[PDB]
C-alpha cells in the first residue's frame, strides 16, 4: 500500500482518508509522533487564521477604515503591526483572541478525549451544512483553501519584505 | 505500603534483552530508524553550525542561532532512539 | 533484462583475473562483471545502487547543461554573470550573493529546492535499504508512460550506461576548464 501523492513511499499508518484532504501526504512521518487529531485541529486553525489574513491584505490594499490612514501613514502590511502595538490596537485584539483561545484549549481538551472533531466548534450559524455531500464538499473545500491561503499569506507577507508594496500593490506595475 | 500513584498510561518499560520497546522512545515509539538517525545528522549539523555561529557571543546574539544551537544535545537522544528503532527490527 | 548473459548478468566477466565479489548479485541492470577492487563489500547494495544511479542522473544534467550553457545563454544572464561559464558561475553567483546584489540568487534557489527534495525522498532511501517493494532508482516518475511495458528494461541499461558515460564526461569538463578557462565547446574547437 503505497501513498498517492508521493507514489514511490510507503502508506501512512495513521492516515486512513477519512479526513478532509487526506491524499496520504507525510513523508517525513509527523502523524506517528502527534495525535492525529491534534495535528488537524493545529492544521485547520493555521489555515483559518491565514485564510483571514489573506482577505484581510487584499482588503487592506483595496481600502482601509475610516481614520487608519493618519495613524499608519503608508506603512501596509506587517509594517503596521508595531505601530499598531504603540496604539491600542494590537493589545485589544490580543486579549480578545485569547479569549477565545481559552474556550479553544477546552474544545481542544475535549477533541483529544475523542468527543469532539478537530476543528468542530458547531459554528454555522447561516445553515449551509444542510445535507452530509455539502458537508464533505465543504471540509475539502475549507481545508483546501486554508493550505492555500497558508502559501498565499507566506508568498503576500515575504513579497512586501522584498518589496514594501504589498500583495495588490506589486500586481499594480 | 499504600499503592504508589503513576500517571495514567504508566507501562512497565523494564527491559532485559538487547535494546529497550520502543515505548521508552514516547511519542517518537513509532518513528523509523532512518528517520531518527538522518534527524540525528541533520540535528548535529545545523547545531553545530548554530553554535560556531555564535561562539564569539555578544550582547546582540542572533535568537535563531541560539535556539538552533539547541539541536545539538538533541543529536545525542536521536541517534540513541536510531540505535534502539534499529534493534527493535523498525 | 535485456540481453540477459549476452550484454548484462550472468556469465560476463570483466577483468578475468580479477573476479567480482559473489556477493554481488547478477540481476541488477548494469552488471558486467567489473568489479575489480571488491567494493561492493563495504557498503549497503542498495545504497551503493542507488547513488550510483543518482550520481549518473546528475552528470546526466551536468552535462547537458554545460553544453547548452556554452550554446544559449538566458536572456539577461550577461548582466549577472558575464563572460563567464562552468565552475567560475558557480562562485561568482555566491559573490554576488556576497556581495549584496539581490538578484544574483540562483545557486540558492536551487540549493534550497534540490535540498528539499532529497530531504522529503530520504524516506524512499530508507525503505529501499529495508528490502521493501521499492527497487534503487525507482520513483514511479513516467509522465508520458513510454516505459510502461518491457521497453523499460532496454531503458534500464541504457540509462545506467549513459550516466556512466555521464558521470566520466563532466570530470573532463571541469578539469579541462581548471588548467584553461573556456569551456567544452571552446575547447573542442
Ligand atoms: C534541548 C533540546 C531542545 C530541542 C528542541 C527541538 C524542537 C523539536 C521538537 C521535536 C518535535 C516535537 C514533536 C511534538 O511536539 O509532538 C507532537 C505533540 C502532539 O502530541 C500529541 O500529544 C497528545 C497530548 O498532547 C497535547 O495535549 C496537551 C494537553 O492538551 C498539550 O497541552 C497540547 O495540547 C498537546 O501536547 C498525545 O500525547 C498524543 O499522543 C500526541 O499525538 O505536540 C505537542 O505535544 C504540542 C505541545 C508541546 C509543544 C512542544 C514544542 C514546543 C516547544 C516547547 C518550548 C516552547 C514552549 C512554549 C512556551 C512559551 C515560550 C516559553
Ligand atoms: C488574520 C486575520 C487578520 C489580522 C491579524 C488583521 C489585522 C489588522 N487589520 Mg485586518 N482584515 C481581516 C483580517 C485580519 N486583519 C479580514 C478578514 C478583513 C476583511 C476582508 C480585514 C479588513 C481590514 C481593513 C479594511 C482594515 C484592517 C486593518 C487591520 C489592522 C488594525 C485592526 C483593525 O482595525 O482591523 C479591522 C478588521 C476588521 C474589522 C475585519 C474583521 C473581520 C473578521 C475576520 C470577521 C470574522 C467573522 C467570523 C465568522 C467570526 C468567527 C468567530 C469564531 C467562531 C471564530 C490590523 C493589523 C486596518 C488597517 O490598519 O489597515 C491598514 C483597516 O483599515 N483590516
Ligand atoms: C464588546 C466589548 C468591547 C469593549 C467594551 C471594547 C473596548 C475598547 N476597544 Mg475593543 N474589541 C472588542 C470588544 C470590545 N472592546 C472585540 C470583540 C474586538 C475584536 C476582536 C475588539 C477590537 C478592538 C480594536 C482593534 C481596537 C479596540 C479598541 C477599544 C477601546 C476604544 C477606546 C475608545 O476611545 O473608545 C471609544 C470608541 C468609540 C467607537 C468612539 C470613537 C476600548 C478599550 C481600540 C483601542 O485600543 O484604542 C486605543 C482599537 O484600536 N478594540
Ligand atoms: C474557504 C472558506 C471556508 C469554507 C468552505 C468553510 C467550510 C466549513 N466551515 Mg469554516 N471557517 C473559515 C473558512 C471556511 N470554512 C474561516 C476563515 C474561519 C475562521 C473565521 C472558519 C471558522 C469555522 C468554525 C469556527 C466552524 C467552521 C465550520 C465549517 C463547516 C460548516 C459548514 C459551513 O458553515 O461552511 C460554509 C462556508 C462557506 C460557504 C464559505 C463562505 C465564504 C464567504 C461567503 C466568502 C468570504 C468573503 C470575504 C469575507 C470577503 C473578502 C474581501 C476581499 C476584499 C478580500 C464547513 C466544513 C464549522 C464546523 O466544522 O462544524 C459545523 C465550525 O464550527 N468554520
Ligand atoms: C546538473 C544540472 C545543472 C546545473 C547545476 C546547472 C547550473 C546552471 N545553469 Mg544550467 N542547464 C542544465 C543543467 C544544469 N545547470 C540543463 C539540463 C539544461 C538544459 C539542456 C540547462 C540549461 C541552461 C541554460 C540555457 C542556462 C543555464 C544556466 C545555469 C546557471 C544559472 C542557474 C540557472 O538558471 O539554471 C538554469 C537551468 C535550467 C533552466 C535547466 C533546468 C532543467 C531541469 C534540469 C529539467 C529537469 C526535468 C526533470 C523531469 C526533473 C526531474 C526531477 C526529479 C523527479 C528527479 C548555473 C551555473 C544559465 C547560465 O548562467 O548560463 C551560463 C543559462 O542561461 N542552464
Ligand atoms: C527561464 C529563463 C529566463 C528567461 C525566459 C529570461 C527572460 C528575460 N530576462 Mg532573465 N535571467 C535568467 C533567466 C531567464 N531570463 C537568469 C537565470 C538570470 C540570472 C539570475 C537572469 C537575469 C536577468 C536580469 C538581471 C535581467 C533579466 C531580464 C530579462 C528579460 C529581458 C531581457 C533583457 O533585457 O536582458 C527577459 C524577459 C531583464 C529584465 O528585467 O527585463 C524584464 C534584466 O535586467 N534577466
Ligand atoms: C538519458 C537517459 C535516460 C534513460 C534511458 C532513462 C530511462 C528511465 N528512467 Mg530516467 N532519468 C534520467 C535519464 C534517463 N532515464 C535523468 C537524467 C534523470 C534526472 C532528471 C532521470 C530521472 C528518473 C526518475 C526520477 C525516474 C526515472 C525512471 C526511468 C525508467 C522509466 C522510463 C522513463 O522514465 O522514461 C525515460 C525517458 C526518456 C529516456 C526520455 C529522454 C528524453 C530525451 C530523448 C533526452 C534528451 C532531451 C527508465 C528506465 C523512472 C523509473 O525507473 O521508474 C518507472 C523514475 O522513477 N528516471
Ligand atoms: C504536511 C507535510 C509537510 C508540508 C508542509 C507545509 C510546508 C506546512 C508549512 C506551512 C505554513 C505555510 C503555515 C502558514 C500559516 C499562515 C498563518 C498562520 C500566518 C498568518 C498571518 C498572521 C496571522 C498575520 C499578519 C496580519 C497582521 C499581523 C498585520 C497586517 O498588516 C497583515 C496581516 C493581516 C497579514 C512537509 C512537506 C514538511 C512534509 C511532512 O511529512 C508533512
Ligand atoms: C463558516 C461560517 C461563515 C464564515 C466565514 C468566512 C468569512 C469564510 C471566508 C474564508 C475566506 C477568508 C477565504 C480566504 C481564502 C484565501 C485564498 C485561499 C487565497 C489566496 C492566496 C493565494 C492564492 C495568493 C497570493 C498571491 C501571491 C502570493 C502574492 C500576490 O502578489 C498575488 C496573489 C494575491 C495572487 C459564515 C459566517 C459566512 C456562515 C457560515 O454558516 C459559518
Ligand atoms: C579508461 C578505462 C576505464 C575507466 C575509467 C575511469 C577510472 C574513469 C575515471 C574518471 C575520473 C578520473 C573522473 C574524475 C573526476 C570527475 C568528477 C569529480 C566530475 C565532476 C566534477 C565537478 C562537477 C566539479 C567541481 C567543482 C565545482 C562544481 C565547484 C567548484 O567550487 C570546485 C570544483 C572545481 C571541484 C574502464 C573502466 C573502461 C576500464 C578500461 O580498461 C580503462
Ligand atoms: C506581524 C509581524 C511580523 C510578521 C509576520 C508574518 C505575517 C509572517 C508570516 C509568515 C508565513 C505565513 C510564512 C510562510 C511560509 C511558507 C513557506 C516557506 C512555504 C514553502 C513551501 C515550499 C518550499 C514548497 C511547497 C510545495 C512545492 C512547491 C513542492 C512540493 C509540495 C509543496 C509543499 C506543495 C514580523 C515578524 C515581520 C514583525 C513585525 O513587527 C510584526
Amino acid at each position: 500500500a503505497m501513498s498517492d501523492s508521493v507514489p514511490f513511499l510507503k502508506q501512512p499508518e495513521a492516515l486512513d482518508g477519512s479526513m478532509a484532504g487526506d491524499v496520504g501526504f507525510d513523508p517525513l512521518g509527523f502523524s506517528s509522533i502527534g495525535d492525529i487529531n491534534f495535528l488537524r485541529e493545529a492544521e485547520l486553525k493555521h489555515g483559518r487564521i491565514a485564510m483571514l489574513a489573506a482577505a484581510g491584505s487584499i482588503a487592506q490594499d483595496i481600502f482601509t477604515f475610516p481614520g487608519v490612514s493618519k495613524v499608519v501613514g503608508t506603512a501596509k502590511m506587517t509594517g503596521v503591526h508595531d505601530i499598531l502595538v504603540k496604539q491600542g490596537a494590537m493589545g485589544q485584539l490580543l486579549l480578545w483572541l485569547s479569549f477565545l483561545e481559552v474556550f479553544g484549549t477546552i474544545a481542544l481538551l475535549e477533541t483529544l478525549d475523542g468527543k469532539r472533531a478537530p476543528g468542530d466548534f458547531k459554528f454555522d450559524p447561516l445553515n449551509f451544512s444542510k445535507n452530509p455531500e455539502t458537508f464533505k464538499r465543504y471540509q475539502l473545500a475549507e481545508i483546501k483553501n486554508g493550505r492555500l491561503a497558508m502559501m498565499g499569506v507566506g508568498g503576500m507577507v515575504h513579497g512586501y519584505f522584498i518589496t514594501g508594496k504589498g500583495p495588490l500593490e506589486l500586481l499594480g506595475n | 505500603y499504600s499503592p504508589v500513584p503513576s500517571p495514567e498510561g504508566t507501562k512497565e518499560v523494564y527491559w532485559e534483552t538487547k535494546a529497550p520497546s520502543s515505548d521508552v522512545l514516547g511519542i517518537g515509539a513509532g518513528v523509523s530508524s532512518g528517520n531518527f538517525a538522518a534527524s540525528s545528522v541533520v540535528a548535529l549539523m545545523i547545531g553545530g553550525f548554530c553554535t560556531g555561529q555564535v561562539i564569539p557571543l555578544t550582547s546582540d546574539p542572533n535568537p535563531l542561532f541560539l535556539i538552533g544551537s539547541f539541536l545539538l544535545p538533541y543529536s545525542w537522544a536521536l541517534h540513541v532512539a536510531a540505535w534502539i528503532q534499529k534493534n527493535n527490527g523498525k | 533484462l535485456y540481453k540477459d548473459g549476452v550484454m548484462q548478468g550472468k556469465g560476463l566477466v570483466a577483468v578475468p583475473f580479477a573476479l567480482a565479489p559473489d556477493s554481488l548479485p547478477a540481476d541488477i541492470p548494469g552488471y558486467v562483471g567489473f568489479d575489480p577492487l571488491g567494493l561492493s563489500t563495504l557498503c549497503n547494495l542498495d545504497f551503493l545502487r542507488e547513488a550510483e544511479i543518482k550520481h549518473g542522473r546528475v552528470a546526466m544534467l551536468a552535462v547537458t547543461g554545460s553544453l547548452v550553457q556554452d550554446v544559449f545563454q538566458f536572456p539577461g544572464v550577461d548582466k549577472v554573470i558575464g563572460n563567464a561559464k562552468m565552475i567560475g558561475a558557480h562562485d561568482k553567483f555566491i559573490a554576488g550573493a556576497h556581495a549584496g546584489d539581490t538578484r544574483s540568487f540562483a545557486m540558492h534557489q536551487i540549493i534550497f529546492w534540490v535540498g528539499l527534495l532529497e530531504v522529503l525522498t530520504m524516506p524512499a532511501l530508507f525503505e529501499t535499504m529495508n528490502g521493501g517493494p521499492r527497487q534503487p532508482g525507482d520513483f514511479k516518475f513516467d509522465p508520458l508512460g513510454l516505459g510502461k511495458g518491457d521497453k523499460l528494461a532496454r531503458k534500464q541499461l541504457t540509462e545506467i550506461k549513459n550516466g556512466r558515460l555521464a558521470m566520466i564526461g563532466v570530470g573532463g569538463m571541469v578539469h579541462h576548464y581548471l588548467l584553461t578557462g573556456k569551456g567544452p565547446l571552446q575547447f573542442l574547437a
